[PDB]
């Protein structure tokens, strides 16, 4: 549907994933931070394509499409909410609920035949570990912890983060995420150094096939994700070679850290332990157009009360998000945008020529294609184009 | 209860009638073999008079976009329509057709 | 031609017009300001997506196209008149008459059999009320008063204006000036307040939709356009309710305006009276390419002698410019742009949901469809294609 | 492969050059100077569309595709070159040897079995006149001298230039150099006047077409090109006309220049004497894509000694490169970006309306369509594709 | 006036023969089944030799751009052809081809 | 050793792929095109994936990751993106039993 037939008909193991250029419908998706949407201040953003207004009402998060039924305006461009519970359009003033989307009013003409007949679309908000969450998709919601990696929601675990927009297709995002041999672009980091770990250049893959991942698909919850368990098997690689001569080396550090990595449905990376051995890195890459994704970071420490939590704070500001979310992570934002050109044409999904570790990378675009909920598609942006026959 | 539309005969299958009523909207009358059916004349998609359209079978196609309806359920048939018809009762009693003033 | 054929089929009662991106050929448009134009200094411009050169030779304006027949150069890239009746292209000297077009003679190659031989396009140009207009069609033009408003072209109307490019399909800027519940945008405008105009928020129609608006199909000199007549039967909204509460008021002023709106092909608008009792607006949108236009503004007041063209001018500069054309139509401007991300991949011609004051709107539409001299194509700006034999 | 099918069936006599929006493949084409690239030093340029890297090791120039065989990455972003016959992909360490492209080590895994069994793209480098020309094609490449105009590899010739991109496409570049009547945008060049030449407006064709030009095509180095011989049977006009009234005049100076005019594959134009009439002018309009060009000027005046050598240099950059290469040639330059609008839809290619002098444009066009040595096109830029 | 050309045999069906006059244009003679017809032999779009392009039927298709004329009336049937071709009347007797000497 | 013991001939339809895992070795794959025998490394030279799970047409492999494709019997590169040569390993049946050879072909 997004991709040139011909490609998808050679990619015969996962075609769906190839296809989502869009992004995977039906999936909740974390856009901002609870903090940064306030009391009667709507916030535009755009999802997967579509442009969407939130707002925060009486304390609750409602999401209402930013696109007037009316002509096609983003109501954002001069936001009128003329009573506490609607959003009146700066243009013909179609007033709509935040509730249910309904066109309840028209003050040009509070005669008008479509009153109570038209619905503007609206989406699904949660709002979990000060993350707001949007479920962009049709019909009542999954419970958020299908779409969230183990532990995220866990009762005592701190959540706190950073969000940016990076121009990148997410799937080159998610891919870099979860490529094992990928570690190479670390080898500098201050991170390594400055907070002594112990970090190999690579691996020397050991057992077969299907022993280099663990597929979940059978989580009670409903996750399904991949487990990299190429280092079970494996040799790291702490001497680099050319000729037989070592021209690198690894960290020998003495934390031991990201021995326990995993993708999930719809794009979300686990961590463990990292950035230190006491703590887990969870980070999304968020679909908002073809070329773009909101790279949504996020570091968990467990908190018993106050007093960790506000330590924990103080050394994310002062430490984890300098050194870490930003020392570490920003070579993987470069290294993702390095990949653009070879498959903005979609040919290289085709032309890419693969090596052992990306078997962890196949098992993923597998794991995609079979359990994504839908393909988003242009037609879902402008609106759905059928015939029934 | 009931409207005089017309004669049966007035009607080839396949066309469709606008039935203007006093102080209230319009109705249209489509003739789907030997079988009438009625719904508002006005699309749900916007201000179109659906007896300006196209009748293909059971569903009538919107003159302004292409959406298209159901005429016998009021059901959309092709976007962009989204909004179910108002579908009113019809009635061929001695050859003449009449239509109920008020929708099912 | 312009639009994807599947959104052509659709839209049964204005294909022609959904069609007209690049504008209708064959028909008058203003394009600048006599006083714009001097003697002797060719002045460059793009008109239906043609680059125009326009000129003024002892007092008479001409106009060529700005790309010469050789190489498809522009000859503005570097003006050469070498003598008063002509124009020399930079490149290879091919010289052209601005009064024909004829190639009369080649610099470089005296005795080139291409010398008339050739003719450049040349293009209609009239001036009027200070205003110059291009017959972008071909063949014999029709007279002016044909695509102009009624009374435009009076003995004693005083036409004064400004002209500006503004960045949206032409179209776009042509339905939101005829659209009779757009005038909510104009709520809060500084012209209202500080002219007292009584301003409603909108109208709740009255009457057949047949009475809402009264179309032209010819008149003396073969005008076609629509008057809006929403207010003729219709109910002016003064408090702007939501669930019942008035949220918002009209402007109680005691200046009437507007009562006669009407919009003309070849796309211009006529608002009576405006901005005050006793001056008319007249206004285009002009298509200069897919994306763009030309938004000239004209205020029109009759004047018996030069002591009242003068005051009027004064008057103009110093209030009706600044408080009108620019403190009440700049929201116009916007609410156009606003217009642009729907329609841009013509899909809003399908998916718009349009309520009863739109028949304002609709009866354009048709009206455009069925009375347009002719479609501009992309083929008209390249080189008109046909093949066959 | 690159331009409308329906556009291509419209202009039989020239086809091929038309769908060579890309270039010609299977060519010599320079690229720098060799003072440019330096030792253990990577350069990254485009050519024909094709991003490469180019190296000197041990004084000798050598050429890799600019993209890893993994990801598709541009090793570029952040070379890595751990040995002094090797570059390491930054990414995940694929290691590749400069010499063959061979896929030689891979750091982060050792153990694959890639390794030793995958060949990034070479391209072969030479450098000659100080001028770096790299073989954008397949297989083992033909003589450097069947790419390059007559007299420039000859062994007193010393050559100076500048280079430089463009924004227009190579081909307008090309034409607009071998074009006999565009000579009338320079009338007015202060080479014109500041090295008193004789320059004219245009000409009046004499003689039949074929006498207007000479092409070449049994040279015995292999080269293909045309010569522009407009000035054998014509007139030159220095006096211009408009409806028989003059009003304006060729330069009437005592230096003899530019008569010997020739335009060789893979896009070459060689004009002598010039800019003075004991030099010679040769400038290549490289394809770096669709939409850009190298502007590759060189100036070669015969040197017999050093001395000499040191005598050229000093005058080209105190008076040849200002007066010459930028004084009289900037005017091509915007010229050629003049055209752009009325080609880029390709449209250009049909509703062109030429004339007399044209002659020879159509020559160059017709022998570039029968002699180029392949067609590049946008899959020998992402791989190519076949279908069993 | 008429200028004796060739032999009508000289030409095989389909073929084009350019005429030189010298002091004038030249002109194309067109052999089209076992009529004869004859325009200018410069294309009106540029530089062209007509007799050096694709004769279909009465209509020849400039080798240059693809732009093309009807032989028998010089209109132009295909862009980017725009100006008419000048056209001579041909005659044929006694099996010799006769060309008008001035354009008709 | 020199020669593995693959299979009876009988237990391969025609058209059809069988993998030979071999240990301390790269699995090979045995093609039966008709009643003939032909052998390849299993592993498609354009990357990671198995040949022997992708589709035989007559005797050329499409390998099931990309579209590449090569010939059985000359392991020559028949569809793009495939452009390395696949090792051959020879294959004869003695008494109805298949066997591959456990060095490939060298040329
Ligand atoms: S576009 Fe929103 S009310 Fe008209
Ligand atoms: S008004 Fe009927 S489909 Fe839009
Ligand atoms: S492009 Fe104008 S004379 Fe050649
Ligand atoms: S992209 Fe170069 S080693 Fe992976
Ligand atoms: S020269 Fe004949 S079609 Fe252009
Ligand atoms: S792995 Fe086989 S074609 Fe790519
Ligand atoms: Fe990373
Ligand atoms: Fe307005
Ligand atoms: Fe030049």
């Amino acid at each position: 549907a997004n991709v040139d037939e011909a490609i998808l008909k050679r990619v015969k193991g996962w075609a769906p994933y190839v296809d989502a250029k869009l992004g995977f419908r039906n999936h909740w998706y974390p856009v901002m931070f609870s903090k940064e949407i306030n009391e009667g201040e709507p916030k535009t953003l755009k999802l997967l394509g579509e442009n969407l207004l939130v707002n925060r009402i009486d304390g609750k998060l409602y999401c209402l499409k930013d696109r007037c039924l009316h002509r096609g305006v983003q109501l954002s461009v001069k936001v009128e909410c003329k009573t506490k519970s609607t959003i009146t359009c700066w243009y013909h003033a179609w007033t709509y609920r935040w509730e249910d989307g309904v066109l309840c009013d028209i003050l040009t003409n509070p005669t008008s035949a479509q009153i109570g007949r038209q619905k503007l679309k609206t989406y699904p908000v949660q709002e979990a570990k000060g993350c707001v969450f949007i479920y962009l998709g049709d019909g009542d919601p999954p419970p958020l912890a299908r779409d969230t990696p183990p532990n995220f929601l866990d009762d005592d675990m701190e959540i706190l983060g950073k969000n940016q927009i990076i121009k990148s297709n997410w799937r080159l995002a998610v891919e870099n995420g979860f490529d094992p041999s990928h570690i190479y672009i670390h080898k500098d980091s201050i991170l390594v150094k400055d907070n002594d770990l112990a970090l190999p250049l690579g691996f020397a893959p050991g057992g077969d096939r299907k022993q280099q991942t663990r597929v979940v698909d059978d989580d009670v919850v409903g996750r399904k994700g991949v487990y990299d368990l190429i280092g079970e098997h494996g040799v790291p690689v702490f001497e680099g070679t050319i000729g037989g001569e070592v021209v690198r080396e690894g960290a020998y550090g003495e934390k031991i850290v990201a021995n326990d990595i995993s993708i999930w449905l719809p794009g979300v990376l686990k961590v463990n332990p990292f950035p230190n051995p006491d703590m887990m890195n969870f980070e999304w890459y968020v679909p908002i157009d073809e070329n773009t994704h909101y790279y949504f970071q996020t570091l968990g420490k467990p908190c018993a009360n106050d007093e960790e939590r506000k330590k924990y704070e103080q050394e994310f500001e002062s430490k984890w998000k300098p050194m870490a979310l930003e020392g570490f992570n920003n070579d993987d934002i470069w290294a993702r945008e390095a990949m653009v050109d070879f498959y903005a044409d979609d040919k290289g999904w085709v032309n890419e020529i693969l090596f052992e570790s990306d078997e962890a990378i196949v098992a993923w675009r597998k794991l995609a294609s079979e359990h994504n909920q839908g393909i988003q598609t242009q037609a879902h942006v402008s609106g759905l184009e059928h015939h029934h026959h | 209860i009931w409207l005089k539309v017309c004669a049966a005969s007035d009607m080839q299958p396949g066309t469709i009638r606008r039935v203007n009523r006093v102080g209230a909207a319009p109705l249209a009358v489509y003739r789907v073999g030997d079988q009438f059916y009625a719904t508002e004349d006005t699309c749900t998609h916007g201000i179109a008079s659906l007896s300006e359209g196209t009748l293909d079978g059971d569903v009538i196609e919107c003159p302004f976009h292409g959406g298209a309806f159901n005429v016998c359920t009021g059901m959309p048939a092709s976007s962009p329509c989204t909004v179910p018809l108002g579908v009113f009762e019809v009635e061929v009693k001695e050859g003449e057709v009449y239509v109920a003033g008020e929708k099912k």
